[PDB]
């Protein structure tokens, strides 16, 4: 247990060191953080969320940030470094109002009169835009600090091309369900082999040598039970009296498998996608009748291909009627690599697509998939909300000067509490600036002069060396993710500043 | 920094504990583990699967640099020395304060440039098939304890390869499941041989079935071949001494039957993934048919192609459509084992080689060196060019790299430089290895190269620099672009990270 | 982990380290050694390939040079000894030329040179002769060095009666297979008691008293399952409601053993050797029928005798014909020792031989057979290619001498290499003086003098002290076990040699 | 205790360990060794008597190698490294024949028939020559592999210029005492600033302020005891009844010193140089009478004083006569580096000289001190005996040939031996190559070539990057080391292959 200051330097002091712990991968030059276990082992990445949700952090204060990874609405590209690290500057720049003799309580007021106001100016500066070519930037800016290659342009145009397949407009909006991307790896190297599949995209083999490689016209049926003997649930035990009985015994379960598969093709459905297994009797059957059959699929698939195909997922066989299948054009195994996937194309919705990425290495095709999963849900945002922000600290440095002024026109103790937070704002801007390597000290004073010489978007540029247009440059930050980036960090900077005592 | 000077460290480590198995004065390594297992080998590919790597920069370093893509020639031998190289050059670097991004674009550029320099500078095989071939399974072989039979060796490679290759598009495709290597001691490793079959390390079943069926109809199963319980549970009810024996005679006559529906349908021969009762037994026996059981599915998929069998999991389903065929089928005693031979295949695209060596640790070796140079020949056949091996096509791409650098100018331009460096540590490896002046051969080969000479490369038997096609030392132009291409991933992905938490 | 002079000094300095633990089993005046475990216990050999394969041998090189006891064609009489105590020298030899500063894969290429010349040279060399009188020279010096006792001449005559009984043709080419000699073994005293019986010989009795001690005209039935009571695979229960149906029970498996018997009976059977048990009603009905049976037959006997009596081994007793049945002129149990053990003689193959061995100590019996194997197959291999060698350490001197002037013919350093190989081979011819306890250097000297002088059959001789000639004394070594000696050796050397590091 | 293969392997073992210690010091591309201790500390190296007096041996049999550093004939530049690195060798080569099975006695006496014979050839090819410039060779030679910078030419100069200075002629022959060159060393930076002096140079500055800095035509005493109070033998102690005794006794003192030096003046002398103290009052008067006085000076000094001035250490005073006192035209005091010394010149004999060596680093100018000790030895016994030989391994490689032929006409045994010796002579040959990087083994089959079509002069050419001819390059080694570096090493080789066990 500690109270009173003691309990509260060392609360501020663990903040700080969780946030120095991401620090560096923010931006374009970030680095990447190699995260060990005992058992599964190594995980390499630059994604902040990730990194935070497999820290081993053992202090409370650290344990109660560290939650900022989970808050969906901010957990998204460089959304976690930017709440984490300005949460970390919120409490860093309190400890000196808190030295000075200010009440925790008129800081977090202070916070929060800045916080509303900030939400407000960005709301006032977003600058709209449903343009395919600010959605490409977008992604661009999403994949910049990863370890992607140089494929980005490639890749950014595939997040854009999914996006834009998916999206649909319900009353005048457009929604986009990111949940109808289907995004799967596989290690084949070269990257720009990743593909965009306009159907779904299945890790799984047909069950049977002598079923076919490709359907046509595919009729689908999806099924959630085993194909495989069942057992009643009251127990049942056979008695066999005459030695001919056990013949007919062992026959009954082949007649079984057989009306299965009878049930199946009197559907006509000529392909069947089964959540759990078939039996090898079942499979004969199959493959005999020229089903393709796949076994064993992720819940997550079943649901997807229900969706896309339109096919009603059926439990009891004696429900497979006509009305229950699924339609795609073309069902077909193709060797992936080393694998064999199964390739759904033509499905009877559009609104569903897939996109195998390709890279080799294996640690490094995990981190484009996490990369392309943030860019996807980045350009999904984006395309919905149709406002975005000038990105490399430009929206931080507009906030810290217009704050700075908002502050006078509030009372003493609170108007600390301001200064306070817009000096924090500027730790996004150095942030950028010490990790490309450039004098922070002297970024941040060109980067003030020409935001108060009313260039918006101006933002700290690694080629200038310095400062620099982000406009010209393309890099843009979605909004949502910016607001509950400052939102987060004020929420858990008070919930933190409050505490006096830790029993 | 630290994290960094660290990772990078024990990276290299692994780096050099390969470096001395390079090439033609290349040694090998004896790897002991826990349970005390032995393996000693040159393979470079077994060499870092085995050795117990703690650091994770070195599981990395293991896992990237295993050039996975393939596994042909020294692919991965080459990829880990040219790794250490690319890291050692980036720590000088970041000693000058150069940031790691600006590094890991010149490496990234540098290689893509370098994979550019070997398809030009390549060279297609043409009318000389078989004698360039055959200087490619050599110059591999020539790595290798195996050297001392290489140019048998090289001929069972070519032989082997040629043999399952289908020439498709004008194309090449080589199919390994129609090359079955096996091995087997007791013998000099002179006594290696290309059977025209499909080999398969198991003998017979039982004592009374035949040595030798000729003109075979082969069942495939993956199916054990023993009376069959129902799903439900079974009880059978004997209130009648008599019934006693009317079970019993309706159990043996189940495995009667089933043996009967193999033998109905033509079947001569019946090898099995599973396992056969011993009653079975009997009946196959008695119905004069040569069973196998327990054969190792790889075993089972190789014998599908080349007879043209469907393996059964349905005996009561079996038809003559699913039979394979072979002129003969036989066991023949090889050393102290019995193997069964099935020879004359459907398919005359299915090939075996039994390797031979007098000790165990020395058989293993010799498969491993021949399973090499199947790849080798196989690759070349398939990509259609070779480059030239002694480090010749290294210095060139080195001497390449460093103009291109100076086009692409700036801090890249250093970065550049610096793989080109690294690659020149091939050369020295070569050199280092053979006993030759590292410093002294380098500075002629850069000579030579800027001399337009692209082929010239390290001859370590005379320790001159010569032309490396004339004097056969060539290798596919795949293990050059691989190995670059792992090279540079892994040293990347540790240049890239700047902290190592649990 | 140990890394070039370190890790190669060391493993050579294991290999003879090895080598020495065997090195006084060489030859007509090798020693044994006593092998003691923690339960079986002692054993007492100068086999070289038992002593390696029973060792406890801590280090991976010595691992390495152990695995020569297991390559079947070195591994029988001398190979073994000579293959590991030629590695040992093949790596001291080269350690010199390692310090010289010669790379280990010249050294390696020597080796080979040497090696290949040397196979050719014994193939030119090597005495042409299947003379019977030849073989018993075989069997006679393969028993030289030991504790057989004075009985050799009588032994190495078995031997080569044996071998010469199962011997037979194919095209051209005589085919001996050693498994159609059965070997045994029985405690009673003498040696001279050795039997050679024409038939198999089982160490087994008959069932029961009342069988008969003899049988004339044996047709044998060869049984692979159980006469006892056999239990349905699919779990079966008796139900008694009627006190009478016990009785019933009880006398249906009597029954069930008479019928057994009686299909036995039916196929003009006489004698049962059984794999398996025969349960004691089974035993009863066949004494009462007069069938002589035998229990728990050993499979390798079973199949031997299927071998020798042309019995087809059946499983299911209704597929006893008479078509099955083996023959056999007479079918006795006789006891040998202290035990009964039947006998099959006359058999329907005259191919197959027994060799009932006895000597008393248990100690010795055990080596004695121990001995008689290895003679067999020394006999057989010679009976085959019909060419041998001359024995003590003249094959050796000779290729010592060629291959030193064979050097010469070769470039400086593999010229080295094969200098330093022909040294190797003086190992043996000085083992064998080191043994027999005479001076190694001046027997050396003499060798030379003599095979240079074309003496080629001139080794070393215990009697003369000093060198001989083999043609006279009549020391013989097979062909094939010295060629694979030599080369199991070269391929060994080389892959110790070849390693610069042990991790 | 170890008894006999055990005990030898392992003495033969120990003394190939010390050799390797010592091994990479021989010729001009030698390495240094660093050697640490407790409390004095670092000493760095590339002398081998040095460095094996130094070192910490444990092992007996190493203990008896490392004797060779004190055997005087031997241990002057590389002679101690090579009769070393030769016992090696020798006991290592003599390993195998140990092994054939030939007894230690003869092996002995194989090289002492080698030895005898080898110091017989050299006698026979040693080159003659006074010739300064072949003295300069030796020492250009004997500084070749040693941290002296590249002043090596500067350096040889002042060594054959110290030697021909006190160089003598006795009856006929040519005496050159090496004690009659004063070397001495001063942290002064430069090495170029080595001087050489005609006269004795000491490290003392002179006692008192208001002695003079300079005195010519010097009348130099020489003297032994203290010019200090002397108490008697027999205990005395004063008693003073009258306080005006305290007084006199006060001045019997002063007047004690004020006679000391009273008696110095009245013989002449102008200087004192006193071995031991001097005590102030005795100062006091001296200076004011003029004398330059120096206490405390080292018996080596004075003794080699004694001899260039002609002085008599005289230790009663009151035998302090004109007879006694020695001259020199100059006694002046400079400033050496920070230390003041003083320099007696012109003394009556001219065969006195000083070698004051610069150098700075301090660790630097002790082995050029180191250096230039043994290039003054090495001149000095050329200038003596007046014969030399060819440098490089030039003479082992005849040598080696020789003894090669030699064996020949020798008995068995003994030549076997002999042939041992022969290639241990190598070692030497394939160390130089070794050290400067070349190839051993290619390197000796050149050296082999040329000498046998009677070359005997070329050795080893670092430059020629293998072989060349000595003559040209001035490769030269004094002829008395040579011989007793063979000598030493067959002794002490010997000593230890005849023991046949160790208490």
């Amino acid at each position: 247990r500690e109270q009173g200051k003691n309990a509260q330097r060392n609360n501020i002091e663990a903040a700080k060191a969780i946030a120095d712990a991401v620090r560096t991968t923010l931006g374009p030059k970030g680095m990447d953080k190699m995260l060990v276990d005992s058992i599964g082992d190594i995980i390499i990445s630059n994604d902040g969320a990730t990194i935070l949700k497999e820290m081993d952090v053992e202090h409370p204060t650290a344990k109660m940030i560290v939650e900022v990874s989970k808050a969906q609405d901010t957990a998204v590209g460089d959304g976690t470094t930017t709440a984490v690290v300005l949460s970390g500057e919120l409490l860093k720049q309190a400890e000196t109002l808190l030295d000075q003799g200010v009440h925790p309580t008129v800081i977090s007021n202070g916070y929060r009169l800045a916080v509303n106001e900030a939400r407000k100016i960005i709301d006032e500066i977003a600058e709209k835009s449903t343009d395919d070519a600010t959605l490409r930037k977008i992604a661009l800016t999403a994949l910049s600090g990863k370890n992607t290659g140089l494929s980005n342009d490639f890749l950014a145009d595939l997040v854009v091309k999914a996006v834009n397949a998916v999206a649909e407009v319900r009353d005048g909006k457009t929604i986009v369900d990111t949940a109808n991307i289907k995004v799967d790896k596989k290690n084949g190297g070269s990257v720009n082999d990743t593909q965009f599949i306009s159907g779904i995209v299945i890790d799984k083999e047909k069950v049977h040598s002598k079923m076919p490689d490709v359907v046509k016209n595919a009729k689908i049926a999806l099924i959630d039970s085993a194909l495989e003997i069942k057992k009643t649930e009251i127990e049942a035990k056979v008695q066999i009296s005459d030695p001919s009985k056990i013949q007919d015994f062992l026959n009954q379960e082949t007649n079984t498998f057989k009306q299965m598969v009878e049930k199946i093709k009197k559907s006509g459905a000529n392909v069947v996608l089964c959540q759990k297994g078939i039996d090898d009797v079942a499979q004969h059957y199959l493959a005999k009748e020229g089903i393709y059959a796949v076994r064993r699929v992720k819940k997550s698939d079943m649901e997807k291909l229900a969706k896309a195909t339109g096919a009603k997922i059926v439990t009891d066989l004696d429900d497979l009627t006509p009305s229950v299948l699924g339609e795609a054009e073309t069902v077909e195994e193709r060797k992936i690599g080393d694998d064999r996937m199964t390739f759904v194309m033509g499905c009877k919705n559009p609104k569903a697509v897939s996109i195998l990425i390709r890279g080799g290495t294996d640690h490094v095709v995990s981190e484009v998939e996490r990369a392309l999963n943030d860019a996807i849900r980045v350009v999904a945002i984006t395309k919905e909300d149709g406002k975005f922000l000038w990105g490399g600290g430009a929206v931080e440095a507009e906030l810290a000067m217009r704050l700075a002024k908002y502050a006078n026109s509030v009372g003493g103790r609170e108007q600390l509490a301001i200064e306070a937070f817009a000096k924090a704002l500027e730790i996004i801007p150095r942030t950028l600036a010490e990790n490309a390597g450039i004098d922070p000290i002297n970024t941040l004073i060109k980067l003030k002069a020409d935001d108060e010489k009313g260039r918006i978007s101006v933002g700290v540029d690694l080629d200038n060396n310095g400062v620099g247009d982000m406009k010209a440059k393309g890099v843009v930050d979605p909004l949502r993710v910016k607001t509950h980036a400052l939102e987060s960090a004020v929420e858990v900077a008070t919930m933190i500043l409050r505490i006096d005592d830790v029993i | 920094k630290d994290a960094m000077k660290e990772n990078i460290e024990a990276a290299i480590a692994i780096s050099n504990s390969v470096r001395s198995s390079l090439g033609p004065r290349g040694m090998d390594k004896m790897l002991v583990d826990s349970l005390g297992d032995i393996v000693i080998t040159n393979d470079g590919v077994t060499i870092l699967k085995e050795m117990d790597v703690e650091h994770p920069a070195a599981k990395m370093m293991v896992e990237v640099s295993k050039t996975q893509d393939s596994f042909v020639g020294d692919g991965t031998t080459t990829a880990v020395i040219i790794a250490g190289g690319l890291l050692q050059q980036a720590q000088g670097l970041i000693n000058q304060n150069v940031h790691p991004t600006v590094i890991s674009e010149g490496y990234r550029m540098a290689s893509e440039e370098a994979k550019r320099v070997i398809d030009e500078i390549s060279t297609k095989i043409g009318a000389d098939e078989k004698a360039l071939l055959l200087k490619m399974a050599q110059t591999s072989l020539n790595s290798k304890s195996a050297s001392v039979a290489k140019d048998k060796l090289a001929e069972i490679s070519y032989e082997a390869v040629k043999s399952v290759a289908e020439l498709r598009d004008g194309k090449y495709y080589v199919d390994f499941d129609n090359i079955q290597v096996v091995k087997k001691q007791g013998g000099a490793i002179d006594d290696t041989q290309l059977i025209n079959g499909i080999i398969v390390d198991k003998e017979k079943v039982h004592p009374g079935m035949p040595d030798v069926v000729k003109d075979a109809k082969i069942a495939l199963l993956d199916a054990p071949l023993e009376i069959k319980k129902p799903e439900f549970d079974t009880n059978l009810r004997i209130e009648d001494p008599s019934m006693i024996q009317k079970f019993l005679a309706q159990e043996e006559n189940m495995l009667r039957e089933m043996v009967d529906k193999i033998k109905s349908v033509g079947a001569n021969v019946v090898i099995t993934q599973k396992g056969i009762d011993d009653m079975a037994q009997h009946y196959l026996s008695r119905a004069g048919i040569y069973a196998v059981r327990r054969v190792k599915k790889s075993d089972m998929d190789k014998l599908a192609k080349a007879t043209g069998a469907s393996i059964v999991s349905t005996i009561d389903e079996i038809s003559s459509s699913d039979l394979g065929t072979a002129e003969r089928v036989e066991q023949v005693k090889v050393g102290e084992d019995y193997m069964t031979f099935v020879t004359g295949c459907k398919n005359p695209k299915a090939v075996s080689i039994l390797v031979r060596g007098e000790t165990e640790h020395v058989v293993d070796e010799m498969e491993r060196s021949i399973t090499d140079s199947l790849h080798v020949v196989a690759s070349a056949l398939e990509d259609g060019a070779y480059a030239a091996g002694g480090g010749a096509t290294a210095a060139e791409i080195a001497f390449r790299l460093r103009s291109y650098a100076q086009k692409i100018g700036g801090r890249q331009q250093l970065a550049i430089e610096k793989f080109a460096d690294a690659i020149e540590e091939i050369p020295r490896a070569l050199a280092e290895n053979a006993g030759l002046d590292p410093i002294d051969i380098l500075l002629k080969l850069r000579a030579e190269h800027a001399k337009g000479n692209k082929t010239y490369g390290i001859n370590v038997f005379t320790g001159e620099i010569e032309d490396m096609v004339k004097n056969g030392v060539i290798e596919p132009i795949r293990v050059g672009k691989q190995a670059i291409e792992s090279a540079t991933e892994a040293a990347i992905m540790i240049l890239r990270i700047d902290d190592v938490i649990a």
